[PDB]
DNA sequence: TTGTATTTATTGCAATTTTCGTGCCAATTTCTG
DNA sequence: CAGAAATTGGCACGAAAATTGCCTTAAATACAA
């Protein structure tokens, strides 16, 4: 009783926020909890910030 | 006339009551015969491709069929398309 | 030996009603002079 | 303007088609006299 089938692929781009969940490979996972200015992040001798 | 009553079978284009299948006939060019069911078909074919402006009427379907040797009366013409539910000439025109 | 109670086999006929296409003609639209 | 041509559908034909109510037993078979 099946005529005809339309199938429709959506393909959407997600970034990065807070809330979002990174980790690493030695067991130390986290929850991102601000998206920091370049300003503001700390930096060395040479200007180049975190 | 028994076994054919409420029966239905299902083909690729659809289901069907198993009575459809059974259909009068008109006189056609060469001594064949032409099935009212094909005739129902043309008629709705012929009408939905007419000029908008000026709708077909049931003498210029009457003629139109009566080139391809199909011989069918207008007033047949008038009650298929009365049983298909389409208006008359005149209450199909439009700008 | 035959007459009979028992058990299958039988999914059709023939009236009676309904539907078919198409003609007659009155009522309503359209058209050209 | 308006008479005429064109269109439409109710109603009427015979014929065909489709339904519907019934013959509410005849013949083969195994058993008994």
């Amino acid at each position: 009783g099946v005529l005809k089938i339309v199938k429709v692929y959506l393909a959407v781009k997600r970034r990065i926020q807070p809330g979002d969940k990174m980790a690493g490979r030695h067991g130390n996972k986290g929850v991102i909890s601000k998206i920091n200015p370049i300003e503001d992040m700390p930096y060395d001798e040479n200007g180049t910030p975190v | 006339s028994r076994v054919t009553t409420q029966k239905y079978l299902h083909s690729p284009r659809g289901i069907f009551e198993l009575k459809y299948f059974f259909s009068s006939h008109v006189n056609t060019e060469g001594g064949g015969e032409a099935s009212s069911t094909a005739i129902r078909a043309l008629v709705k074919k012929l009408i939905a491709a007419e000029n908008p402006a000026k709708p077909l009427s049931d003498s210029k379907l009457t003629s139109l069929l009566s080139e391809q040797g199909i011989m069918v009366a207008r007033r047949t013409v008038a009650k298929y398309r009365e049983s298909l539910s389409i208006p008359p000439s005149n209450q199909r025109k439009q700008l």
